[PDB]
């Protein structure tokens, strides 16, 4: 038997669900959502980590002329100078005192470590999303985890459920997305080989286990100072501590929606926005015949107490009478009030006592138990506390009954000033047509 | 590592207020979990006292190397509701007070246009009824002078 | 109130009786220790001072 509804996309809401088959008992389903995960998919850019100056040992030539080669190395630099006159601890050696010759060379690497510290820079589209609902009605607890496009079917107790896509096309991640650790960043990163000395990415490779590497770090040499062997050099210092130092918040500490952002896999959990419509096929095992269903007449419901607070703060008495002592399913038909239990025991006595949690100053929904209905209004306060540990357990919906006080006063107001203009027309016509009579 | 102390919360009107004791340079950050966030993060090295909002949306606070803890305000405000016409006013004031003016200034300028309509629509009726017994010395037939009150009160 | 002046108050120097209101909370041990965890709002004397 085909069944859709739609049902809210927060965490901890308890969704019920109303199924009334003409020939049998309705019955109520209950689906929580446990959890989301809305998870991005990912094309690696590249990998940025800290650089390491690699400058050999110099070559000095006493007594000659020394001329530099080329090499394919990341950010090479090699020069020579004319006129050295080195020394050692125990002598200066290049016995030609003006006739020398150093060869002053240096390039930059990969850090050793940077398979295991380093950050990696993304494009991130087309999120998915999985979640885990928890079902039960009738007998049947029991948490399925599911995909929520239209496109997976699990079954329940014989009942075959779908969780269609969700209303909204929101993610929180941008087009371009830096990960480092257990972090994720809105960044817009510089495209690979077209990286600057001193931020991020001014080394740039392609896979944590590649060779290639490219390296724009503006590396220089300067000669030595006479009489003394050390290769100077300057170079502006890495790109990826002074990132570290400087990246500036954080996706973790920024999301909207309130949804935690984790990574490996980068994911976003819990992030409480849209619907979910849901479409359902059930067995004729979890109906009842009307048979031996419980039949009640004359139904009438009153509240008891009404306070508009988060938590279940209306009590509602709900009388009748019945046959047989045995067990109904109810329901409240409108979403300005949410009640606490989807099954109520009825017994001769005639009378049951239900919990339902509202946000509005005077609500009017109708209520069911079984086949039987009745229109509940009530008259409801704020809450003295202010602040709460606790989500709200309502659908936040606040505009009043029209038969509350504040719209029937409105009414009132409105229809004496309504009955004051239509006795003016009426008395300006009947004079004129008495004017035209004449 | 440590565990931070736990501060000293204060409920207020959609606020907190938090008093932070630390041993060392601890960091604070809150974040607000609606549609629009409103982002902080900030290391606190003295004992200090912070305010921070608590809409319906919810809000929640991370102090140190602790969880982060959720705090959602609730529908609270002053006025009475189904009470007198100026109470109903302010009770819907307390909560919303940006649509609650402007909603109470509609209502009443349409009521004021009405009233001045209705009341000049009696007005010109009148005279028109009165305009052409007025171009003739004549009788203010005491039936229709009782009945409107017209300008001569008593004389003809 | 807990961190403040007057978190512990005496009617005398020499009286029996006190009032403290610190805050203090225990907390459960770590596994394979013997240490009574708890955690305290600092003095409020300190703080006024
Ligand atoms: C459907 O199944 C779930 C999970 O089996 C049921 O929730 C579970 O309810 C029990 C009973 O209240 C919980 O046990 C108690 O938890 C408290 C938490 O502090 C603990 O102090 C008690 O000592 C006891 O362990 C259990 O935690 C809870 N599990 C979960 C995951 O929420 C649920 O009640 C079932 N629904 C129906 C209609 O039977």
């Amino acid at each position: 038997y085909e069944h859709s509804t739609v049902m809210p996309n927060v965490v901890g809401f308890p969704y019920k669900a109303h199924i009334e088959r003409p020939g049998y008992s309705p019955l109520t389903l209950q689906m929580q959502v446990v959890e989301t995960s809305l998870e991005p998919t990912l094309n690696l850019e590249y990998i940025t980590c800290e650089y390491k100056t690699v400058v050999p040992s110099p070559y000095v030539k006493c007594c000659g002329a020394s001329e530099c080669s080329t090499k394919e190395k990341p950010d090479y630099q090699c020069k020579v100078y004319t006129g050295v006159y080195p020394f050692m601890w125990g002598g200066a050696y290049c016995f030609c005192d003006s006739e020398n010759t150093q060869l002053s060379e240096a390039y930059v690497d990969r850090s050793d470590v940077c398979r295991h510290d380093h950050a990696s820079a993304y494009k991130a589209h087309t999120a998915s999303l999985k979640a885990k609902v928890r079902v039960m009605y009738g007998n049947v607890n029991q948490t399925v985890d599911v995909y929520v496009n239209g496109d997976h079917a699990v079954t329940i107790g014989g009942t075959q459920f779908i969780f269609g896509p969700l209303s909204s096309a929101w993610t929180p991640f941008d087009n371009k997305i830096v990960v480092y650790k257990d972090e994720v960043f809105n960044q817009d990163f510089p495209p690979y080989g077209s990286g600057q000395p001193g931020r991020f990415g001014d080394i740039q490779s392609r896979t944590v286990e590649s060779n290639d590497l490219y390296a724009n770090t503006a590396l220089k040499l300067a000669r030595p100072s006479p009489g003394m062997v050390h290769v100077p050099y300057t170079q502006t210092p890495s790109g990826f501590k002074y990132w570290l130092k400087e990246k500036g918040t954080a996706l973790n500490t920024k999301a909207p929606f309130g949804c935690q952002i984790k990574t490996n896999p980068v994911r976003a959990m819990n992030c409480a926005v849209g619907n979910i419509p849901v479409s359902m096929n059930l067995p004729d095992s979890a109906f009842t015949r009307i048979v031996e269903a419980p039949t009640i007449i004359d139904l009438t419901c009153t509240v008891a107490t009404c306070t508009h607070s988060s938590d279940f703060g209306g009590v509602l008495t709900l009388t009748y009478k019945t046959d047989k002592n045995g067990d109904c399913s109810v329901h409240s038909h409108s979403n300005v009030a949410t009640l606490q239990e989807a099954t109520a025991k009825v017994k001769t006595a005639g009378k049951v006592t239900l919990h339902f949690s509202t946000a509005s100053a005077s609500p009017s929904f109708v209520v069911s138990l079984c086949s039987a209905r009745a229109t509940c209004s009530a008259s409801c306060e704020p809450p003295k506390d202010h602040i709460v540990p606790y989500a709200a357990s309502h659908s936040n919906v606040v505009f009043p009954d029209m038969s509350g006080t504040a719209l029937s006063w409105v009414q009132k107001i409105s229809g004496g000033l309504g009955a004051f203009a239509i006795g003016a027309i009426l008395v300006l016509v009947v004079v004129t047509c008495i004017g035209l009579r004449r | 590592v440590p565990m931070a102390r736990e501060p000293t919360v204060i409920h207020g009107k959609r606020e907190v207020t938090l008093h932070l004791h630390p041993d060392h340079p601890t960091l604070f950050s809150y974040r607000t979990l609606g549609e629009d966030p409103q982002y902080h993060e900030e290391w606190v090295t003295a004992a200090v006292e912070r305010t921070i909002p608590v809409p319906v949306d919810g809000m929640e606070y991370h102090w140190g190397n602790n969880d982060p803890v959720r705090l959602w305000s609730q529908l609270t405000t002053e006025g009475k509701p189904h009470g007198w016409p100026h109470q109903i006013v302010q009770y819907y004031y307390g909560l919303y007070p940006a649509a609650t003016v402007s909603a109470v200034v509609g209502m009443s300028l349409l009521a004021l246009i009405s009233i001045f309509a209705s009341c000049y629509m009696l007005v010109a009726a009148r005279s028109k009824c009165l305009t052409p017994y007025a171009l003739t010395p004549g009788a203010a037939v005491p039936w229709t002078l009782g009945i409107l009150c017209c300008a001569p009160r008593a004389h003809a």
